[PDB]
């Protein structure tokens, strides 16, 4: 039969489920609801392991019990009473032999030992990929480092030790490829000439490169703590999502330069040559998965300083005009196109990250937070799973690096870019417009000419990369 | 077949507006949702006895990425203009957003409503006078909203469908 | 997508986890953390078929032998490593394919024998002794390297492509 439990009395976690403290969903169970005393039960239960829980729970506790609690109930769950001896245990010591302690044997082996090597995962998942909540309360840190130096008893032995030197590497805290990564290209401007550099001097191959490398920076950066209770959303959003607010800050920036070289080409064969060359770009994005990138350059082309450019679009060469709008019809109907690529493409890639906010966002306002079931709260843990799973679907694209090399100097001057200088937006933009205005009027005012501005070729050396020996 | 509207809403992030499409869209009576469930966002209406289909965007959560509000804009016919009526701010942004559509859609007259959305119980400072008055200095309906008991929500959008049908 | 439930087992300090987070991070892990239970996710192309593997990272250290019964009824292939510089790791290699075949009830089990740490010169165990092993499963026998990446992709897509044909 089943293993006997402590008395409910003594140890919580033994109180029989009930529907007034957990709720499956319709072969491990699936927990729609429960008390936070349940959640930890089943977050290291004796009967099996549960790794996604243990991330899903880890990545969205806050919204239902605060770090120093968690740390309390876990450290409960731990310390697990042993049995008595039972009746043939008395019978033998009464007699002055050995018990068989049968009983008490598969109790430590089925029951504490699993239970007790779940709760070191939990810590274990905690510290290391959950360490925030560490760097923001000593106190808290202290009281880990505590509990896991004093775990007795030669089972756990292993992972304590382990843990333990695992916390004292994150406190004061490398790619392999087996093939090389291919050669930086070069056009107008020369390596070191970082004064020549501009949109089309630089090759564009090597522009969609090291874009890629700077935008998959940053999107790996961005951790879970930046998203969950939608915190990038709030007054504190500075604070608390510094790394994604840097992302979208970058491919703002960009799409406003794309948009600015356009519109500040008076010359409409220059312009025409700028618009190519942009496409080009966007070409090789596509080539490298940069999906962020792709979109910079289609939502510069939709902007309405750059739509209204029917002169401009006019003289785009055909098989330009299809590769733009290739790139456009990803983000119809809700995205489809794109959600069907991004599923379809081998890594490396770089998602675009705005519909995942509106899905984490949308998640959270849209369920609540509780269950009421027999006059019971139970926490909504479906809601939970629901965001970790946009979470995780963010972290999976997070692992793989790009086979591309840095060019420091490129990388630099891309950092470096701000094209709306010391004006505000709306100043900036009506700039934009009215340039887009002064190029290319309003019908019937007539088209006026203008004059050259580049001195240098303006031929695309193209988005085929060469190979010298 | 039956007519469909493309409308998109628009307004500042950090006060609920992600709550108007959700309260119309959901399952009504099961406080439930899934945003990433393909068609999430549209809904078959009857409206003055005419049956059409809603496909409504709305990019809540996006809004730091502010060089794509023109793409967006640009996909729809008409516009749910939102602000918050416990924020001040929400409120002075409607200028901008209205100016933003009309260059977007190259239209000084394109199909639009007010919206003042009640997103919790703090205390209101855009009061109902201020939004009629900005309304019919644009020639727009206004239609306050609660984002927790649905109430003004379907009127929203009913209004905003009538104002598409009689441009 | 099709989904992949590949489990890497074999005995502690083999480089189960080296070799997972190879294939998922490009990274070598220098430490020796012992593992309780991981599990990791990618997107990935193989034979022109998109899939997403579910890779689960188990515990060799023999104190959690009493806790592998669970994962071995989920998983659906299953990477068997040893070290080719540990004759006990590779004796250790068949309690790991019998308790897996007693737990699914099944002699038809997709699984791949991997020799880990071949980037090291001072071998104990011997290719073909490896070999005739994988040969009497009916299984392909791979020699990897966590620290080069040496065999990695080929181990794990090879259960794959196993784990497809079943
Ligand atoms: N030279 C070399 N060292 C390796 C290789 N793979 C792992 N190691 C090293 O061997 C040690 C153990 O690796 P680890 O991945 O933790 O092994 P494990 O099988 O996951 N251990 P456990 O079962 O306890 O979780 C580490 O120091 C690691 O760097 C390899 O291919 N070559
Ligand atoms: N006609 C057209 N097809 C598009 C597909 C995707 C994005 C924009 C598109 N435009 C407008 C446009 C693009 C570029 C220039 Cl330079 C001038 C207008
Ligand atoms: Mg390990
Ligand atoms: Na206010």
């Amino acid at each position: 039969g089943q293993m006997r439990l402590p008395s409910a009395d003594v140890y919580r976690f033994a109180e029989p489920d009930s529907e007034e403290n957990i709720i499956f969903e319709e072969g491990i169970p699936i927990i729609k609801a429960g008390t936070v005393i349940k959640l930890i039960e089943r977050l290291t239960y004796h009967m099996y392991a549960d790794p996604n829980f243990v991330r899903t729970f880890l990545t969205t506790y806050r919204s239902f019990c605060k770090p120093q609690e968690l740390l309390s109930l876990i450290i409960e769950r731990f310390e697990i009473p042993e049995p008595e001896p039972t009746e043939a245990d008395r019978i033998a010591i009464e007699n002055g032999d050995q018990p068989l302690s049968a009983e008490l044997k598969r109790f430590r082996k089925e029951y504490i030992q699993p239970v007790q090597l779940r709760v070191l995962n939990v810590c274990r998942h905690w510290v290391e990929h959950h360490f925030y909540d560490f760097e923001r309360d000593a106190y808290l840190l202290q009281r880990m480092e505590e509990f896991i130096g004093t775990v007795r008893g030669k089972a756990m032995k292993k992972w304590v030790e382990s843990i333990t030197k695992i916390i004292q590497r994150k406190k004061i805290a490398n790619i392999t490829f087996q093939s090389s990564p291919p050669t930086v290209e070069w056009h107008i401007s020369r390596p070191g000439h970082i004064e020549t550099f501009d949109l089309l001097t630089l090759h564009p191959i090597e522009i969609a490169r090291q874009l890629t490398l700077l935008e998959s920076d940053l999107y790996r950066a961005v951790q879970p703590s930046e998203l969950v209770g939608s915190v990038w959303t709030k007054e504190d959003k500075e604070i608390n999502s510094p790394n994604l607010l840097k992302m979208i800050r970058h491919t703002t920036n960009l799409t406003l330069w794309f948009e600015k070289c356009i519109v500040e080409t008076e010359n409409l064969e220059e312009r025409v040559a700028v618009v190519s060359r942009i496409i080009e770009i966007l070409q090789v994005f596509q080539e490298l998965n940069n999906f962020n990138g792709v979109l910079e350059v289609v939502s510069a082309m939709n902007s309405s300083p750059v739509y209204r450019l029917d002169h401009t679009f006019e003289q785009i060469p055909s098989r330009q005009k299809k590769i733009l709008e290739e790139a456009h019809e990803l983000s119809e109907d809700h995205y489809k196109k794109y959600l069907a690529k991004l599923r379809s493409i081998n890594p490396p890639c770089v998602p675009f990250f705005g519909i995942y906010l509106t899905n984490i966002l949308k998640t959270e306002e849209g369920n609540p937070e509780v269950l009421k079931r027999h006059g019971k709260e139970l926490i909504n843990f479906s809601k939970r799973r629901k965001v970790a799973e946009i979470t995780g679907e963010i972290q999976q694209y997070q692992n793989q690096p790009y086979c591309l090399r840095v060019e420091s100097d490129i990388k630099r001057f891309f950092e470096n870019l701000n094209p709306m200088g010391n004006s505000m937006e709306k100043e900036f933009t009506d700039y934009l417009f009215n340039k887009s205005l002064e190029i290319e009027p309003r019908n019937p005012k007539p088209l006026p000419r203008f004059p050259k501005k580049y001195s240098y070729p303006l031929k695309s050396p193209g988005v085929r990369p060469s190979n010298p020996r | 077949g039956m007519t469909e509207y493309k409308l998109v809403v628009v307004g500042a992030g950090g006060v609920g507006k992600s709550a108007l499409t959700i309260q119309l869209i959901q399952n009504h009576f099961v406080d439930e949702y899934d945003p990433t469930i393909e068609d999430s966002y549209r809904k078959q209406v009857v409206i003055d006895g005419e049956t059409c289909l809603l496909d409504i965007l709305d990019t809540a959560g996006q809004e730091e990425y502010s060089a794509m509000r023109d793409q967006y804009m640009r996909t729809g016919e008409g516009f749910l203009c939102v602000f918050a009526i416990n924020n001040t701010k929400s409120f002075e942004d409607i200028h901008q957003y209205r100016e933003q559509i009309k260059r977007v859609k190259d239209s000084d007259d394109v199909p639009m409503v007010l919206v003042g959305n009640k997103c919790d119980l703090a205390a209101r400072t855009v009061e109902s006078r201020q939004a009629q008055d900005l309304a019919r200095s644009y020639g727009i309906p206004y239609i306050e909203t609660s984002a927790k008991t649905r109430q003004g929500v379907e009127d929203a959008f009913y209004t905003l469908v009538r104002e598409i049908r009689q441009h």
